[PDB]
RNA sequence: GGAUGCGCCUUGAAAAGCCUGCGAAACACGCAGCUGGUGAAUGACAGCUAUGGCGCAUCC
């Protein structure tokens, strides 16, 4: 069994960059290595075959690359068409493997979240359950608590966009989650948010409304 | 010209079966080799079983192998694989693949089928309960909460598509219940909040809901 | 599809085995000739033909 270890795991870069990224084969592959490209939501996108050929109809931006085996794949100059998750495969021997990915992300500019809150709607009340939806919109970096009455910490989950196509901007979500008996029993309900951007930027609501 | 289109995905329990079909268009299936490929949600690439050309040999990944088999059809022009006693692990967007011609790409895999997604769950095809998130510097914020449906996916618009700009809509989160729940948002000129009608469409195919609701500020 | 021309490919290595090129071809199956080189078991080839396949151009 053959491992490919492919790193950088991750990567934010600008367009014109070189970008290159590497795999290792555990054992001796031959050059049988292929490289693709994977935006998300679609198929995988054959770019480079056995190590170092340009496969038909890809840019000569796009090269490969072989040291014993150290594959290599380089991108000349970074286009804005090329942001997405790349792969490296050894198709030497079975079972074909895959690297793990190199996820490339535009690095762009700091921009701090806005917060909104909102409330569970009456007919979610009526329902049983009350969930309290916290959004941060349009920020950058990735990186980013409830207060029930400084209560710190239901439990919570959070889910994040890819980076917006326009302004290579995020957005996230945190919805808190009660019992229908625990939301008409505490007063404020806030939101307080802390990214690379000033001082922890508070927002709530009182259920009386 | 070269395609591939999957179909047979969906919702299975664990211990269950699934065949999923993979049909091609501008070349025959006999002179290629054809491979399954998975890739669990957010995660990488997975290859799972291919088929050799002329010998029809065919070889497995190690978490795969005894459970699933590929096949083909030459004369309906489809590759197949039946996926027997499926684990919760298995839940993956299955692709499709074909092995180009060896002088032409090598052995890489030149056209791939579009993905059907598989998910083996103990949980049953519910509709989402879709809530209103009622808005309130200059713009306003408002949103449809999706909650409480499986499996995946689920669509949304926002006034039969005519809303895009400043449109978020989140990926879906697996809550502890074992259901699915996601918000999708907008920001809008707060000025145009007692004008304009704001109205979130939701489809779930799984269960063949098709939701329509109405966002508005609350008194 | 037929006529004409071009480009690439149509393997090297021999008994077996192993490795490599090719045939729509990772396994299984199949792969012409001559010269020179090489082989006290060693891929190590170079040149020129033959045959066929694909592609391009051009005529019907
Ligand atoms: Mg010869
Ligand atoms: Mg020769």
């Amino acid at each position: 069994d053959i491992q490919m270890t492919q790193s950088p795991s991750s990567l934010s870069a600008s367009v014109g960059d070189r970008v290159t990224i590497t795999c290792r084969a555990s054992q001796s592959v031959s050059s049988a290595v292929a490289w693709y490209q994977q935006k998300p939501g679609k198929a995988p996108k054959l770019l480079i075959y056995s190590a170092s050929s340009l496969y038909s109809g890809v840019p000569s931006r796009f090269s490969g690359s072989r040291s014993g085996t150290d594959f290599t794949l380089t991108i000349s100059s970074l286009q804005p068409e090329d942001f997405a998750t790349y792969y490296c495969q050894q198709s030497y021997s079975f079972p074909s493997t895959f690297g793990q990915g190199t996820k490339v992300e535009i690095k762009r500019t700091v921009a701090a979240p806005s917060v909104f809150i909102f409330p569970p709607s009456d007919e979610q009340l009526k329902s049983g359950t009350a969930s309290v939806v916290c959004l941060l919109n349009n920020f950058y970096p990735r990186e980013a608590q409830w207060k029930v009455d400084n209560a710190l910490q239901g439990n919570s989950q959070e889910s994040v966009t890819e980076q917006d196509s326009k302004d290579s901007t995020y957005s996230l979500s945190s919805t808190l989650t009660l019992s229908k008996a625990d939301y008409e029993k505490h007063k404020v309900y806030a939101c307080e948010v802390t990214h690379q951007g000033s001082s922890p930027v508070t927002k709530s609501f009182n259920r009386g409304e | 010209e070269v395609q591939l289109v999957e179909s047979g995905g969906g919702l299975v329990q664990p211990g269950g079966s699934l065949r999923l079909s993979c049909a091609a268009s501008g070349f025959y299936i006999s002179y290629s080799s054809i491979h399954w490929v998975r890739q669990a949600p957010g995660k990488g690439l997975e290859w799972v079983a291919s088929i050799s050309p002329y010998s029809g040999s065919t070889y497995y990944a190690d978490s795969v192998k005894g459970r699933f088999t590929i096949s083909a059809d030459t004369s309906k022009n489809t590759a197949y694989l039946q996926m027997n006693s499926l684990r919760a692990e298995d839940t993956a967007v299955y692709y499709c693949a074909r092995q180009g011609y060896r002088r032409r790409s090598g052995r890489g895999f030149d056209y791939w089928g579009q993905g059907t997604l598989v998910t083996v769950s103990s949980a049953s095809t519910k509709g989402p309960s879709v809530f209103p998130l009622a808005p309130s510097g200059g713009t306003a914020a408002l949103g449809c909460l999706v909650k409480d449906y499986f499996p995946e996916p689920v669509t949304v618009s926002w006034n039969s598509g005519a809303l895009t700009s400043g449109v978020h809509t989140f990926p879906a989160v697996l809550q502890s219940s074992g259901l699915y729940s996601l918000s999708s948002v907008v920001t809008v000129p707060s000025s145009s909040l007692g004008t304009q009608t704001y109205i979130c469409n939701v489809n779930h195919k799984p269960s063949n809901t098709k939701v329509d609701k109405k966002v508005e500020p609350k008194s």
